[PDB]
RNA sequence: GCGAAACCACAGCCUGGGGAACGGGCCAGGCUCAUACCGAAGCAGAAUUCGGUAAGCUCGUCGCAAUGGUAAUUCAACUUAGUACGAGAGGAACCGUUGAUUCAGAUCAUUGGUAUUUGCGGCCGCGGAGCUAUCAUCUGCCGGAUAACGGCUGAACGCCUCUAAGCCAGAAUCCGUGCCAGAAAGCGACGAUUAUGUAUAAAAAUAGAGGUAGGCUACUCUCCUGUAUCGUAGAAGAUGGGCGAUGGUUGAUGAAACGGAAGUGUUUUAUUGACUUGUCCAUGAAAUUCCAUGAAUCCAUUGCAUACGACUUUAAUGUGGAACGGGGUAUUGUAGAUUAAGCCUUUGUUCCCAAGAUUUG
RNA sequence: UUGAGAAGCUCAGACGAGUAGGCAGGCGUGGAGGUUUGUGACGAAGCCUUGGGCGUGAGCCUGGGUCGAACAGCCUCUAGUGCAGAUCUUGGUGGAAGUAGC
RNA sequence: UCUAGUGGGCCAUUUUUGGUAAGCAGAACUGGCGAUGCGGGAUGAACCGAACGUGAGGUUAAGGUGCCGGAAUGUACGCUCAUCAGACGAAAAGGUGUUAGUUCAU
């Protein structure tokens, strides 16, 4: 409790991470996304040569105890227009999607089954019946706006979680003009967004999230800083855990699933440190507010070997396939 | 449009008071449009009234009137002293008043 | 003299104490007072002098908005401990800039509070909005941006009104009735 | 379930001043060792010292941020450069690296244990998961304003002159900033949903501005407030005849445009409806015969949680969930059992349920 | 002109803090003598009342309700005669408290 | 002639003698409060006015007239810029601090 800033330490109400401060944008910057909702797939120590001129580990093999985040693609079904006012930053209007997925419709509700599935139905009528009204809303946004964000939601069904309400949160469309921001939002409407496009594996990411409660330590929304990305592995990619050095094919998921999380079947990212919250918890990955110019972010990442052993218990083999031939024929 | 308004608009400011003692018997009335004590001499003796409304109706009318008469000027800024048939309530500070043109000497 | 049910006051170039005293007296008169452009209020004295005056106040809630600075001065000149002074405060609306509802309404000024008519020439004075910029207010830049936008639209309306006014002014002397019986001073 | 007694003028936020206490009643208000920075000093440089500055150490869904706390925090070495300085040696600013911390932020992957898998093999030998760690692995700020401090330029003092005008440089400080909350009595967007004329919009200087007009250079006029301008006549405004406008005043709907900020109102009208005191007439209004006028919650589920609720999904006929039957799984351990319990997972099975009530205009 | 409760009526002027203390006149209570050819089961006394009135006041008169057997004004006599206090006396009853607890 | 109560002081004024770190102390002189409310003095028992039946009207005292607050954001001159004014002892002085300047030198 030394840090007076956190005192009085009280648990964050919203489990989902909140992007309180988006990075500054400019017209020259292309329209793109900063914050990406994700889940704590797990964490695993992986070896990597440390390429840093002037460092004492310069071109030296060092094991990197790091963390892997489950990041399913990002479907966007809404846009918000924020207009700057003397009182503050006010939302001019919200334009959701003509067709909303079941998951995002579950978010608006507390339960899906008891209700008569009436979430945004009459809206879906006026959107389809009168597209010109939506055009006026977009026209109103373009003429009067400085900040434009999108109401993108997660696909829970792709994730191995009992969660069914799609986690939704505004993401600024940084770059370009407001009209250009709206044009990109309108064309990417009702479309998924992959985190691999958002982060180039070398860009600077400050992960924000809510930590794990303890029997007011825990459920604290805390913004981690200086956690560089090393690999955005795809779910369909069977070579994500097998880099150039370790060409032996393997999946980031340890055999028998991650510890207290499950298996990973979607896009995942790679970063060091520890993220606030245990496995299978909602996390937000956003671009850094400040352009961190330290050589830790500047240095290229050439990961040497991913580990996938049975972290639960004591795993002596990272993948079953090699252990089949390495160890003798089983009695079965 | 154009109403009737055969009176002059006025406001109830306060009672004839010292720093800590009030005298509700005399009320200080600001006849708006009058700016000096010499100008206030025209309105001396005129009939001033406080028109208000009550939810209960009497004889089919919900409007009640307290009548008064302007007595003398108060200060150099044209405020006058008025005595009403019933002392004006303390809650009518800042409330509007009507100063008639009668009795007339013009 | 004559009053109005609601009054919109332009606080550009008005001294803080002088305007607040007149406004507080008008509020106790039952009038409804709306003060716009609260960030252009002027206070006599060097900007160093008022910075330390506000800094001493910083050392309750320390409001930073210029509108809430003006409301504080008005609040101190009212019997806020009683109901009469409580109702007076609710009849005042102090805002920065000119919001749309009061944009198209006449804005009067108080000569008893104007800085030009009350301050000795060459005296140093500080602007409340400028002073509040380095105490915590962070909307001065945007408030100015809307102000120029409003001025351009307001100027365009004035040109339209002036051009329209030229038509009646030209036709005013066209009618012989004006010259025929102008003996009444009209 | 049975059940006291002490005590009891009345009360119950502070801050000051109130002389005698006065706060509980009254009156006015709220509710500088080091280091960072430089300056001076022979201070050769290193080593530094001193000087200050400096207290850092309805139900929701999704957002904005008024207000606070507070971005880090304490210091180093190598590189820099093994050199500017310096006879040389020792050792420069700045750069990167290695860091040592504190505190905070995390997580149990690495890490060691604790460990109700108290699981297992022989009370022991230990222990997976989970959690924890200066017991582990780790991550951790900003740009200006300026202080001291020294300036440049420039008056008074035709110059000079950190300064009186101005322009500055320069701080671990301050403010911003970032983070942490979020005004229970802040706000926005979005979804579903049982009186007396209440008459007037430039901006701008004022120590000069605007209009007006010519082709920013030359013009002119006005200001000197609104005691202005618009509007105003009728049994509050009648009935007709008109003439004259054949216009004006508007109501009604049918409308398109503009107005983000808090646009919620400005116009443009299209047609129709009437009114018209614009100039006139003919009747009429009085004896009141002097003022009174469908969702959500609970619920079950749920652990992701832990004073208590809260918290957290799921959950109201289908990836339906909840349970097991398990598999996987590692553990201990000599292969076996537990086999997720905060290990994963199930083309397996059955159960219940197209809920049960409450709340809600 | 009737205005002689001569203890009445009437005219005029001045004046108005007040502790200790001094003085005067009044209000109320129990009982006694006299009186009101007094009041009362067609309702005495008592009590209740945001009913009304009188007096500077102590107090007094009265309406309504309740009630059920006695009671009052005037002159005089008399005294166990007037309460907010005495860590007063007796009785009733509260907050603390459904607390401490058993 | 006889007959109740008082038979403390505080503060203030003046006078005072010595004092003596300096303050102060000591007496005496005189009234006010002590028996006394009222307007002002932010407030307050010693300060400024004023001493009291119940009221209507008028006019003032002391003090006030930007707002709280009744009453001129009155007039006519000036002084003051503070980056701690002012408003109601380190205090002596210093000031490339002024304002008015005077006087004397040229």
């Amino acid at each position: 409790h030394g840090s007076l800033g956190f005192l009085p330490r009280k648990r964050a109400s919203r489990q989902r991470g909140k992007v309180k401060a988006f990075p500054k944008d400019d017209a020259s910057k292309p329209v793109h996304l900063t914050a990406f909702l994700g889940y704590k797939a797990g964490m695993t120590h992986i070896v990597r040569d440390l390429d840093r001129p002037g460092s004492k580990m310069h071109k030296r093999e060092i094991l990197e105890a790091v963390t892997v985040i489950e990041t399913p693609p990002m479907v966007v079904v809404g846009v918000v227009g924020y207009v700057e006012t003397p009182r503050g930053l006010r939302s001019l209007t919200t334009v959701w999607a003509e067709h909303l997925s079941e998951e995002v419709k579950r978010r608006f509700y507390k339960n899906w089954f008891k209700s008569k599935k009436k979430a945004f139905t009459k809206y879906a009528k006026k959107y389809a019946e009168s597209t010109q009204s939506i055009n006026r809303e977009l026209e109103r946004i373009k003429k009067y706006c400085s900040v434009v964000r999108v109401l993108a939601h997660t696909q829970i069904r792709k994730t191995p979680l009992a969660q069914k309400k799609a986690h939704l949160m505004e993401i600024q469309v940084n770059g370009g003009s407001v009209a250009d921001k709206v044009e990109w939002a309108r064309e990417h409407f009702e479309k998924t967004v992959d985190i691999k496009s958002t982060f180039e594996q070398n860009e600077m990411i400050d992960v924000i999230g809510v930590t794990r409660g303890k029997g007011n330590a825990g459920y604290m929304h805390r913004t981690q800083l200086n956690s560089k990305i090393y690999r955005i592995g795809a779910g369909d990619d069977a070579k994500n855990a097998s880099t150039d050095f370790d060409a032996t094919e393997k999946r980031i998921t340890p055999m028998g699933g991650f510890v207290r999380y499950g298996v990973v079947e979607n896009d995942f990212v790679m970063l060091n440190g520890a993220t606030p919250g245990p496995v299978k918890r909602v996390l937000t990955l956003r671009k850094s507010l400040l352009t961190h110019t330290s050589r830790k972010a500047l240095e290229p990442v050439s990961l040497k070997w991913i580990d996938t052993a049975s972290k639960f218990g004591h795993g002596r083999f990272q993948t079953p396939a090699e252990a089949k031939q390495f160890l003798g024929t089983l009695k079965k | 449009a154009q109403g009737h308004r055969l009176y002059v608009k006025a406001k109830h400011l306060s009672f004839q008071r010292s720093k800590h003692v009030i005298h509700p018997g005399t009320s200080i009335v600001k006849i708006e449009g009058c700016d000096s004590k010499e100008e206030a001499q025209f309105y001396l003796g005129k009939r001033v009234c406080y028109v208000y409304k009550s939810s209960k109706a009497v004889r089919g009318s919900k409007i009640r009137v307290i009548w008064g008469t302007i007595a003398r000027p108060h200060g150099n800024s044209g405020a006058v002293r008025a005595r009403f048939v019933h002392n004006l309530p303390a809650k009518t500070f800042g409330s509007s008043l009507r100063v008639m043109l009668y009795p007339s000497n013009i | 003299s004559e009053f109005q049910k609601v009054v919109v006051i332009d606080a550009k170039g008005h001294l803080l104490g002088r305007l607040a005293s007149v406004v507080a007296k008008q509020l106790l008169g039952g009038q409804k007072v709306v003060v716009v452009r609260c960030e252009e209020l002027n206070i006599s004295g060097h900007f160093f002098r008022n910075k330390l005056k506000y800094l001493a106040y910083l050392r309750a809630f320390h409001f930073r908005a210029p509108s809430r600075i003006f409301q504080k001065a008005v609040r101190g000149m009212l019997p806020h401990k009683t109901a009469r002074g409580q109702a007076a405060l609710e009849h005042l609306q102090a805002v920065e800039g000119i919001p749309p509802p009061f944009d198209k309404q006449k804005r009067v000024v108080v000569p008893a509070a104007l800085r030009v008519l009350r301050l000795k020439p060459g005296r140093k004075y500080c602007t409340v909005g400028r002073l509040s910029s380095e105490v915590g207010w962070k909307y001065n830049d945007i408030v100015a941006k809307l102000e120029e936008r409003r001025k351009v639209k307001s100027a365009a309306f004035y040109q339209a009104k002036l051009a329209k006014q030229k038509k009646i002014a030209s036709a005013k002397e066209a009618s012989p009735v004006n010259q025929k019986l102008s003996q009444f001073g009209y």
